[PDB]
């Protein structure tokens, strides 16, 4: 493959930069930050209680609307300074730009209201290394490399100014 | 108005200039490189004996240790608040250049690059795009070069070669 795939991003106030991914069949679309300081994919779960402010205003993955969903359910946790982020492993198809990959990702069922309620995006695609991955889950760009369809094993960021 | 862009598989020349300069990662495992000094003006205030720099796209700001940023902030006349540092808005534009020594080069931000110039009034305080965050082992203590840095410097994360590459962003 000689493919390069781009993804237009949104600049919110010079503080949040996020773009679009799709998860499932048919695709459920999420705003995500592409985070080279982390290695996992997380979105809100349709199982996250509406009594979490951080969940109550973002888009939630609903596994039971997805025909390519494959259940896992391993609990996994992130220690954020303001409180714990947690949910469970799921596998489904994710599209980033022109690229489709089967990917293990975490569905979040509880998180701190701060800072997450102020996020203008719904989730996160970690672009770091398997070493930094929680539960040593294969990161998305590792799975993109294994498809062997990219021109070069690199990814680049442009961030505009407001 | 385009807010930004990620390229999987390559880079976009339409959004940077000149050529990439690259820096080896210290170890595969983390998107972190060696830093050789942080300047304020033409003088090296900090990181004089080498220190680490995480290249963090999912961070809004440039961050150092609490101890480092207290010093950086001293030098800028900036005031400590619960969450941020501020200067009086009228001095934003005169604030000195801040430089990051990375690989062969100085990576220089001006005040336009790190002051939120929301006003020019001496009666009003402006935020700085630089914060204290203490990152614990393994990764930290480290600086982190977030969106404040990435806005100025178009960035390539290269897995084949375990390097990172910087080009001046074309806006
Ligand atoms: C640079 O653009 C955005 C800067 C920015 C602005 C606000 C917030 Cl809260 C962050 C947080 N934000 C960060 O600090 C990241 C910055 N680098 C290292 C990890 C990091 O600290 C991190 C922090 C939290 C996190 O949590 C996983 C849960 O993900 C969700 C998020 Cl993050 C938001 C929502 C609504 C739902 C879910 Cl499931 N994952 C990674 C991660 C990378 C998003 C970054
Ligand atoms: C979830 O997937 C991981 C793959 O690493 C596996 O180790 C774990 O046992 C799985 N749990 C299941 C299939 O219930």
């Amino acid at each position: 493959g000689n493919t390069t795939s781009s993804v237009i991003l949104t600049n919110y106030m010079d503080t949040q930069y996020y773009g679009e991914i799709g998860i499932g069949t048919p695709p459920q679309t999420f705003k995500v930050v592409f985070d080279t300081g982390s290695s996992n994919v997380w979105v809100p779960s349709s199982k996250c209680s509406r009594l979490y402010t951080a969940c109550v205003y973002h888009k939630l993955f609903d596994a039971s609307d997805s025909s390519s969903y494959k259940h896992n359910g391993t609990e996994l946790t992130l220690r954020y300074s303001t409180g714990t982020v947690s949910g469970f492993l799921s596998q489904d198809i994710i599209t980033v730009g022109g690229i489709t990959v089967t990917q293990m990702f975490g569905e979040v069922t509880e998180m701190p209201a701060l800072p997450f309620m102020l996020a203008e995006f719904d989730g996160v695609v970690g672009m770091g290394f398997i070493e930094q991955a929680i539960g040593r889950v294969t990161p998305i760009f590792d799975n993109i490399i294994s498809q062997g369809v990219l021109k070069e094993d690199v990814f680049s960021f442009y961030y505009n100014r407001d | 108005s385009l807010g930004g862009q990620i390229v999987l598989g390559g880079s976009d020349p339409q959004h940077y200039e000149g050529n990439f300069h690259y820096i080896n990662l210290i170890k595969t495992g983390v998107w972190q490189i060696q830093m050789k000094g942080v300047s304020v003006g033409s003088s090296t205030l900090l990181c004089e004996d080498g220190c680490l720099a995480l290249v963090d796209t999912g961070a809004s700001y440039i961050s150092g240790s609490t101890s480092s940023i207290e010093k950086l902030m001293e030098a800028l006349g900036a005031k400590k608040r619960l969450f941020d540092y501020v200067v009086k808005c009228n001095e934003g534009p005169t604030l000195p250049d801040i430089s990051f020594h990375l690989g062969g080069k100085e990576y220089t931000l001006t005040s336009a690059d790190y002051v939120f110039q929301e006003s020019y009034s001496s009666k009003k305080l402006c935020t700085l795009a630089i914060h204290a965050m203490d990152i614990p082992p393994p990764t930290g203590p480290t600086w982190a070069l977030g969106a404040t840095f990435i806005r100025k410097f178009y960035t390539e994360f290269d897995r084949r070669n375990n390097r990172i590459g910087f080009a001046l962003a074309r806006h």
